[PDB]
């Protein structure tokens, strides 16, 4: 199938027409998305088949064809870009300064941008274009606004 | 059956639209991977 590095849409034909359920990152021959997007199911890429390799519901991440490859981290100071891939709309970079999710196990960056749920899996980038995490697992605040964790996996 | 379609290159864009705030939130992460607000 298609194995070029880049950001990809995750689609289904189970519902009405073709529906975008999420987004993912192809890097080093491995497809990276959020667990809630595919529920661990196999994917199709033209004539090719992508099988799940690693996943964890609590981290809300899954890799296909190989182990998780993304290891860049937010520096805790600088602005970043959400490379948003919204349903039926063109890929768009949005620059923002992340906030923080404070948890009993440590702090994590958080991006406060409003996009439909089908945008889950869009990559968050540092100034050198390295993927520091995926957008799409977070919380809804008072006004109905959305704040996503910067969710990053471990490169073994 | 789910399928993938290429949507673009992963690059930082100079002079991208700059927006969004930076809240400091107290949150909890459950066994199901769901975040919730703690107060
Ligand atoms: C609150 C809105 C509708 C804001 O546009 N977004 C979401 O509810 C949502 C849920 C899960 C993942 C992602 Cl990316 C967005």
């Amino acid at each position: 199938g298609e194995t070029t590095d880049g950001v990809y849409r995750v689609m289904t034909r189970r519902l009405l027409g073709s529906t975008q359920v999420g987004v993912g990152v192809m890097q080093e021959g491995v497809f990276h998305t959020m667990w809630h997007v595919t529920k661990g199911a196999a994917l199709r890429s033209g004539e090719g088949r992508l099988d799940p390799y690693w996943g964890d519901v609590k981290q809300d991440l899954v890799s296909y064809c190989g182990p998780w490859k993304l290891d860049a981290a937010w520096d805790g100071l600088s602005e970043v870009q959400l490379l948003a891939v919204p349903p039926g709309e063109r890929a768009k970079n949005i620059q923002t300064l992340p906030g923080i999710f404070k948890t009993k196990d440590g702090d994590i960056g958080a991006v406060a941008l409003d996009y439909p749920a089908g945008t889950s899996g869009s990559p968050i980038l540092d100034k050198c274009g390295r993927v520091i995490g995926l957008y799409g697992n977070g919380v809804v605040i008072k006004n109905g606004s959305y704040v996503s964790a910067i969710t990053q996996g471990k490169r073994e | 059956d789910m399928y993938i379609e290429r949507a673009g290159d992963i690059t930082w864009e100079k002079d991208a639209e700059v927006t969004g705030n930076s809240p400091r939130l107290d949150v909890a992460l459950d066994e199901s991977g769901d975040f919730s607000l703690v107060e």
